[PDB]
């Protein structure tokens, strides 16, 4: 039933980046009355957002993310080159976000007024990816009951916040920047925390049966989660002062700390086991991708390799592992999240633009959902808006972000469009590929 | 595609690849406690906070 679909999406959606980004919204809209308005905003451009990937997770429908869409919209290189963004950028950086927001919140009742060490922080956000890791490799059966119980503590502590914020109420603005440069960056922290939507919508549609439904889930769905989101900054508004909420790495404990005395064994310990629920889904829901772009043949045998005695894709995760691990050679965590939200709303600026171009190419393509074009229009011009914006105002993480992509043409000649022929070469691929699957233990899966 | 399942079955000698994977696993733990350490010292030398 209808209801019961909302039950599944916005558990889905909440995330844990409303831990991270309040302080976030903040710092760029300047006084709460314009971080409300900021966080209301990103849930309207997320029900556009997510509206038009209700079309094409019906239209198109292939099985692995927006890699599966750019198979058919564009083919051969701009495939490619969607999922060595999504492998080197997107998937390693909002894990390092929500890896490093677990490690502040875990220390932070350890320096409950001065900052926690960036040393420190930088450890502990490793030591929880590396056990997730871990734990990932050893077993499925493991991984899934450690995603299946802390999806409560995200829900828990996020309510919590909101009845205390009521009881603060029941016992009891200005807008002081407006620079277009400032509001595109707290639009990227205030939809960090929506960021579910581009990956799993079309989980749904197959429990929610008839395809006008699924609209309804997603314009049902998205308002309650805007609603959760404006209630818990009402409920930080409520009881600090802006003096306050931009000193913290670590808002909520603040909070915790006011009201409720026993706060070290709470918000620090709910909040935390969101997340570590969070980083252990993005790791547990990874091998989709590898599958799929070994499958489709752009991505190297070794990482489609599965160890036979646990079923479990080891190669794969320690790829996406030590990809997540190097983030912890930048500087702050709301610099990684502006680098993250350029390449993702890069990304599915192309593949929103792609819809387009695709009913103007192949029309009446049997489509199940069918948007009015009005959408669209609006919501690429949004996606070039932001990019277009940051540009300049955030120079410097475009420019090493335009250099990971651009390193991507030479793998993509070497690897998939050249096919470079001589014997010795593939000779020492191959010797390469087998140290691995012998130092691993690991095989193909079947075909 | 590469060395399938019915090969790497009796290609696991022990001598060699068997006892190398042990060691491997080995020194992941020992260095993901190192780095546990290494945090928990950290944490007891770097200066606490004043109270107010
Ligand atoms: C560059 C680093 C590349 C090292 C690759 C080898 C890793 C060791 C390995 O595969 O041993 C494998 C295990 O490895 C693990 O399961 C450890 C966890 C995975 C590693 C986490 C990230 C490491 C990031 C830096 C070896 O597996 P195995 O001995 O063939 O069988 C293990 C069987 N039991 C113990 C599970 C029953
Ligand atoms: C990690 C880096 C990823 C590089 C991606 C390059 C494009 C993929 C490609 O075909 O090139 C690979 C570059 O990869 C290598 O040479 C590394 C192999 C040893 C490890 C070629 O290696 P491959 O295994 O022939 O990859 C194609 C695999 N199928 C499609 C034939 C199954
Ligand atoms: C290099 C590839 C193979 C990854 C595997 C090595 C791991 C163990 C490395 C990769 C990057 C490393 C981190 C990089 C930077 C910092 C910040 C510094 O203030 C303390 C150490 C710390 C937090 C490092 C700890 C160890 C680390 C996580
Ligand atoms: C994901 C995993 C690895 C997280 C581990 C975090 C570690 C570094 C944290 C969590 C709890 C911490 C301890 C909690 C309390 C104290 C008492 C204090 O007087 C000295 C530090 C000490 C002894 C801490 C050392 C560091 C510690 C062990
Ligand atoms: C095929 C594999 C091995 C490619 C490895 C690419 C690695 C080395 C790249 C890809 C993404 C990169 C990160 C991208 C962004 C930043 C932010 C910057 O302010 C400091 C460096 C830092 C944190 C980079 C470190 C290196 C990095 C992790």
């Amino acid at each position: 039933t209808l209801l019961n679909g909302v039950a599944i999406i916005v558990g889905t959606i909440i995330g844990s980046g409303i831990f991270v980004t309040p302080t976030g919204v903040l710092k760029e809209a300047g006084s709460p009355g314009l971080a409300l308005v900021v966080w209301a905003a990103c849930g309207v451009f997320s029900i556009v957002g997510a509206l038009c990937y209700a079309e094409l997770g019906t239209t198109i429908s292939k099985s692995g993310g927006d890699y599966a869409y750019m198979l058919e919209v564009y083919g051969s290189l701009p495939a490619f080159l969607k999922l060595w963004i999504e492998l080197l950028i997107i998937r390693p950086s909002s894990q390092y976000i929500v890896a490093l927001v677990f490690a502040t919140y875990l220390l932070k009742p350890l320096f409950p007024t001065c900052p926690v060490p960036e040393e420190a922080a930088k450890l502990v956000a490793c030591l929880c990816v590396l056990l997730l890791t871990a734990v990932n490799c050893y077993s499925v059966k493991a991984a899934t009951r450690v995603q299946d119980a802390f999806a409560a503590a995200k829900l828990l502590a996020l309510a919590l916040i909101i009845l205390l914020g009521f009881v603060q109420i029941g016992k009891g603005f200005e807008g002081t920047k407006l620079d277009v440069g400032n509001i595109v960056l707290a639009l990227y922290s205030g939809l960090f925390a929506y960021g579910g939507w581009n990956y799993l919508n079309f989980v749904t549609e197959e429990m929610i049966n008839p395809y006008r439904n699924l609209p309804l889930a997603i314009i049902i769905s998205l308002p309650i989660v805007t609603l959760v989101y404006v209630l818990t900054n009402l409920a930080y508004f409520t009881t600090l002062s802006t003096e306050q909420m931009l000193s913290s790495e670590a808002v909520a404990v603040d909070f915790g700390n006011y009201h409720l005395g026993v706060m070290s064994w709470i918000i620090p310990v709910f909040v935390g086991l969101s997340c570590f629920g969070s980083v252990n889904g993005s790791l547990f829901t990874s091998s989709r991708l590898f599958f799929v772009g070994s499958r489709e043949g752009h991505l190297p045998s070794i990482l489609s390799m599965i160890h036979p005695q646990l079923l479990t894709p080891v190669p794969s995760l320690v790829f996406t592992c030590v990809m997540t691990l190097l983030y912890a050679f930048s500087k702050d965590i709301f610099s990684v999240i502006n680098f993250f939200s350029f390449f993702n709303w890069l990304c599915v600026a192309l593949a929103i633009i792609g819809m387009i171009w695709l009913r103007h190419r192949k029309p009446e393509l049997e489509r199940p959902i069918k948007v009015n074009l009005a959408l669209p229009v609006f919501f690429i011009l949004a996606c070039l808006f932001l990019i277009a914006v940051s540009f300049w105002k955030t120079p410097v993480e475009c420019g090493i972000g335009f250099t990971i992509i651009l390193s991507g043409l030479p793998v993509y000649f070497f690897g998939v469009w050249w096919k470079n022929k001589p014997k010795w070469l593939l000779q020492g691929i191959f010797s390469t590929t087998v140290l691995c699957q012998k130092l691993m233990q690991v095989v193909p899966q079947e075909t | 595609t590469g060395l399938s399942k019915e090969e790497l079955l009796k290609v696991a000698g022990s001598p060699g690849w068997v006892r190398t994977r042990w060691a491997l696993l080995l020194l992941f733990w020992l260095g993901w406690l190192g780095m546990l350490a290494g945090a928990v010292v950290i944490i007891v030398r770097a200066p606490r906070c004043r109270e107010l």
